[PDB]
């Protein structure tokens, strides 16, 4: 979820 | 009289630092876009967002700014100079320095889950009843790439006197590299190899490109890699598309500190990377690549870079 | 090309922004140094003291560079670019954030009480058996004058067609305003007015000039205020002395960046606050008045700034 | 001790 993925 | 009339105005102008450290003779170039009003690249979008609905009459005096998102600080630095009220939506996984100085410009700050990332983020368009709010939309506003194709591109010609060759940089909303690659390749007439940067977790623009299953991912370089292809990138004048881990982005963000004396954030070391692979094939060793750093390390001393 | 062989080569050439919520009908103008390779005014001497100690032979590859300290961050990243070793002294008590960037930089860093201030800083003395490390000596070196008398200044009087009246900045080594003045004054001939600002809590160019007792004090406008006369702030060149209180300074630096979008230092705020004084005098209705805003407020992150 | 005093 780092980035996140949105 | 060079004087700007508010800080929005200072946007730009930003300096060409040779690399020694990496390329292959002084054939890597950066561009550091930490040197603006608010210290990153998105000062140049956050002003002439603002401007061009000034200009067109969404944006007026009572009005009030929302968009999700650099950029956030970007709308609010212009927001208080020019006097505009501002609400924002940001990734909670973001930087705590760029959490605390949102506050002290006067956001109303509204964070989002960091699983649902930047589209959790774009949780805004909840936020603007209208005739309130106007949502400025960065990912699709072309006033983003428009900025660029009039400064951040010309500025990249002239100081080079148009021997650029390649220009190197991630994509976030894809505003930088479309309105550069415009400005080089449409308004002053030169082949450059345009080269767009994404996380190797999150590879979204290689995956569409190769006709394959988009699959974004988890990654650390804050600042690219929104997990789709946005509106303000522009395919049609990427001529490359390079991908980089996070761990790798994160130490060549390192080696720019300490063996460069240049202060770069997270996704600067990504750009980087990538631009010193290019850089280190023969076939680019005649080749001035010009490599964009969107922003300063000062915005990530919470984050993994220190 | 303008392509900068390494980062010490791009300082300066920083912005002239008007103020819209100080001063009266726009007659206070801001310099913002905080937009300087390593994001403050300091950039110009950390430059121009290492390469003058280069040009006399004192400084060469295997010595190790010292001194006491912006100053720091601005050694640190010069020292990085062009390849020299680097121990350092700073009081405990400035912000952290100027802390966590010198270790990035590679610096060997030593920390020295804070009740001593800078004099303490300056167990640094007894840091250079010399023949290894040189100590440039930032408070006496001339180096650190000249090089704003070089550039600061002609900025300065480029950027306001040589209409520039008078100019406000916070002294710690004084070399700001000496080279300003020097250059203002002596090479392009105009009789500004010069004024020096310190802390009402230890005013000690003040006590001094009034032939009083010096009595330092301590106080929160980090980067001037040093306690004692520097060699390098030339006494003959100031016209006027202007005390600020630290509360006064901060909510200065907080409306510069609420109100005018500025992100600047809390000794930024102390500069502001009295050319605003000085620019609601009728006395001084008519005149343009340029303020140095010294650094960037990410590096205050962690005081009472935020 | 703030400034410092030095
Ligand atoms: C999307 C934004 N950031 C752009 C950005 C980018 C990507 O630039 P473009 O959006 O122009 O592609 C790269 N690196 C950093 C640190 C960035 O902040 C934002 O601040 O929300
Ligand atoms: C003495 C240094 N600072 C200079 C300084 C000054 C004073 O500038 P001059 O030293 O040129 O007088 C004002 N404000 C800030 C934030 C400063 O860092 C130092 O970094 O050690
Ligand atoms: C700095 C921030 O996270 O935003 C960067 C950009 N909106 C993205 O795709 O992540
Ligand atoms: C930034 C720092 O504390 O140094 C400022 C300057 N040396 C002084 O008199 O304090």
């Amino acid at each position: 979820f780092e980035y996140g993925d949105g | 009289m060079a004087i700007y009339a508010d800080n929005s105005y200072s946007i730009g102008n930003t300096p060409l630092v040779r690399l020694k450290h990496f390329g292959h003779n002084g054939n890597v170039v950066v561009k550091i876009e930490g040197r603006n009003p608010s210290y990153s690249v998105k000062c140049r979008i956050g002003a002439n967002m603002v401007w061009q609905a000034e200009k067109d009459g969404t944006l007026t005096k009572g009005k009030e700014i929302v968009d999700a998102t650099n950029t956030g600080i970007a709308l609010a630095y212009v927001a208080a100079a020019r006097g505009y009220k501002i609400t924002l939506t940001m990734p909670e996984t973001m930087s705590l320095e760029r959490k605390r100085l949102l506050c002290g410009l006067g956001v109303n700050l509204v964070l989002t889950e960091g699983a649902k990332g930047m589209k959790g983020a774009i949780k805004a368009e909840e936020i603007v009843d209208p005739s309130r709010y106007v949502m400025l939309k960065q990912f699709e506003n072309p006033a983003n790439p428009q900025i660029h194709r009039e400064t951040t591109g010309p500025e990249i010609w002239k100081d080079t006197d148009g021997k650029v060759d390649v220009v190197v940089a991630g994509v976030g909303t894809g505003g930088s590299i479309t309105g550069i690659s415009r400005a080089i390749k449409l308004d002053f007439g030169k082949q450059i190899t345009s080269v767009a940067v994404e996380p190797v977790e999150s590879p979204v623009i290689s995956q569409t490109l190769a006709g394959e299953e988009v699959k974004p991912g988890p990654h650390k370089i804050q600042g690219i890699g929104a997990g789709f292809i946005p509106k303000n990138l522009d395919l049609s004048i990427i001529d490359r598309v390079e991908t980089v881990d996070s761990d790798t982005a994160l130490a060549t963000a390192r080696r720019l500190m300490a063996e460069e004396g240049i202060l770069a954030g997270i996704s600067s070391g990504a750009a980087v990377a990538a631009a010193d692979r290019l850089a280190k094939l023969p076939e680019f060793a005649d080749k001035l690549i010009v490599v964009i750093l969107p922003s300063a390390s000062e915005r990530y001393l919470s984050t993994a870079l220190f």
